[PDB]
């Protein structure tokens, strides 16, 4: 019985209240296809979980025949490595290596950092990083003056303890932007996004699979379009888990099957 | 041991092959690469010919040789292309690996389920997939476009095709049976062959490896041939290094590749070899 952790991140994981009798509200798509929902415990009430990853967890659970319990990550973070001297990981990463999760199913970005300590499946989604701005605000993209030059008249940030924070911190040439950002990063993408709608935040640097989806729904927002960096989401597992190879075999299969395609038409596009 | 037999396969811009400088030395961003060249078509005898090899993946192979610290004897594959299981005996680059004639294959080799059951693939180092090239102005979502799955639902019916006997043809044959049947009469010789049929209005669309269609579109004179957005690419995947099942090198190769995408060294190679003049 695998313990799967995950994290609220539309459109990959919607997290929605339970009905009275502890069941999830039955739902279909406007294309007439059933909306699978699994119970997920978290910050500690059980709730209802669905979305792109969730269907993907169900295909994996069926393909490789296991059972599972899902929960939301304790600290609500993706995970970076921090000092205590020893070092430790926060968010989904720390839970994966502590044994609190047997597998991460989420938009977990694959990077050399994480991959040193955990195994990733072959990517299940190909995406990148982009910038989300409130429509009306018009910057040219990653090299816009008001961005390469930092100043508290135009505030831009990413998400605390994420692959984007790692990315902006590992690279000596991103030092100025990163010095601006760490004074402004948000604990979660919903917060950060809700700020851009409240004018409190001006540019969000986040995953295009998520930011592009927020522009197509919340039409007060929009992104740049330019992808200044490209990255992939993988399933995370502990070093040498029995599952790693069959998991990624199942990801390749689902790409060629068009299964991932149908997830994109259901959740992302 | 850290001296390694590596197989590759010519396919500009990922691997580009040149004769040796006449001198017999491979100068510049070229690396030596031998090729066993047959004497005639009715004997197994041949000579090992010396050539020089450059390109996007050759630059990859260089960085890995420096980062992961190995040396290598690169050769090109004589029997087959990327690797096809023919009566359960692989040819291509995959076959040189499975039958332990190379310990890794470097090239424009796509990562698929079938190959992964017999070789190990490193993390992908360039995104590819199945994509659609059209002349600018044709409106097409992607492979799963209705104008492709039910072609006679539109008048005139679209004229599209691919180059048969590859992965694009096979993938389509399995996923869209009636699309496969219809586009058969529109099979192409090869990529340069199908571009011209696009540009002279003979063909309406070309369905093929997405990295290769992007690279073509980048360097198309007049910038009139275009591919669909990256978000409409089907069976997204990527090029990777094939190693042997259980290879002890896969770990250092994966870390090395993810480092090169992380610190910018990969985007630089992309801009060096892959980015063209259109858009
Ligand atoms: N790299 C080639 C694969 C390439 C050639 C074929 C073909 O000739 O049809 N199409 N693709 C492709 C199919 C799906 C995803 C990505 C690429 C390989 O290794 O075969």
């Amino acid at each position: 019985r695998l313990k799967i952790v995950t994290i609220h991140q539309e459109p990959f994981v919607y997290v929605k209240p339970t009905m009275s009798d502890g069941t999830c509200k039955e739902e279909f798509t406007v294309n007439g296809d059933p909306v699978k929902k699994v119970i997920c415990t978290g910050p500690t009430v059980p709730q209802c979980c669905y979305g792109f990853c969730i269907d993907l967890l169900i295909k994996l659970a069926r393909t490789m025949n296991f059972t599972y319990e899902v929960h939301l990550v304790a600290d609500g973070k993706f995970g970076t490595q921090e000092r205590v001297n020893k070092k430790e990981w926060n968010g989904m990463m720390g839970e994966l290596l502590s044994g609190q999760a047997d597998m991460i199913v989420a938009p977990l970005t694959i990077n050399n950092e994480r991959a040193q300590y955990i195994e990733f499946s072959k990517p299940f989604k190909y995406q990148g990083l982009t910038i989300l701005v409130k429509k009306g605000t018009r910057i040219t993209g990653i090299n816009d003056p008001r961005l390469r030059n930092p100043s508290d008249k135009f505030i831009y940030a990413t998400v605390k303890q994420s692959s984007v924070d790692i990315y902006f911190r590992r690279q000596v040439e991103l030092s100025t932007m990163y010095r601006h950002m760490e004074k402004h990063n948000y604990e979660s993408a919903a917060e950060a996004i809700q700020a851009v709608r409240d004018n409190k935040l001006h540019a969000f640097i986040w995953d295009s699979a998520v930011l592009e989806f927020e522009a197509s729904q919340k039409c007060d927002l929009v992104t740049t379009g330019e992808l200044f960096f490209r990255s992939g989401f993988g399933i995370g597992m502990r070093k040498d888990s029995p599952w790693k190879q069959n998991v990624s075999l199942s990801i390749l299969k689902s790409h060629e099957n068009g299964f991932m395609e149908d997830l994109d038409k259901t959740w992302v596009r | 041991d850290n001296h390694l037999s590596i197989v590759t396969l010519e396919e500009a811009p990922f691997v580009i092959v040149e004769d040796i400088d006449p001198t017999e030395t491979c100068v510049r961003n070229t690396v030596p690469c031998r090729k066993f060249v047959k004497i005639n078509n009715s004997t197994n005898e041949g000579m090992n010919v010396k050539k020089c090899c450059k390109g996007f993946c050759i630059d990859i192979l260089k960085k890995l040789s420096r980062t992961v610290k190995f040396t290598y004897d690169l050769y090109l594959v004589t029997n087959g292309k990327h690797g096809k299981k023919v009566n359960n005996v692989w040819n291509g680059m995959i076959g040189e690996v499975v039958y332990q004639r190379a310990v890794m294959a470097v090239g424009s080799l796509t990562i698929n389920e079938e190959r992964s059951e017999v070789v190990d693939f490193s993390v992908p180092f360039v995104e590819t997939g199945i994509s659609v090239m059209v002349s600018r102005g044709t409106q097409v979502t992607g492979l799963s476009d209705k104008k492709f799955q039910r072609p006679h639902d539109y008048s005139p019916p679209f004229r599209f095709g691919t180059v048969p006997n590859g992965s694009t043809e096979r993938n389509i044959r399995n996923n869209y049976p009636y699309m496969h049947q219809y586009m058969t009469r529109f099979n192409q010789r090869g990529v340069e062959d199908a571009l011209v049929s696009l540009k002279t209005g003979k063909l309406d669309a070309f369905i093929y490896d997405a990295a290769v269609l992007n690279y073509k579109a980048g360097r198309d004179e007049g910038c009139k041939l275009v591919t669909i957005g990256s978000g409409y690419i089907f069976a997204t995947t990527g090029y990777g290094i094939a190693l042997q099942k259980g290879s002890p090198w896969k770990r250092q190769i994966d870390l090395a590749l993810l480092q090169f995408v992380g610190d910018g060294e990969m985007e630089e190679l992309e801009t060096l070899w892959l980015t063209g003049i259109c858009h």
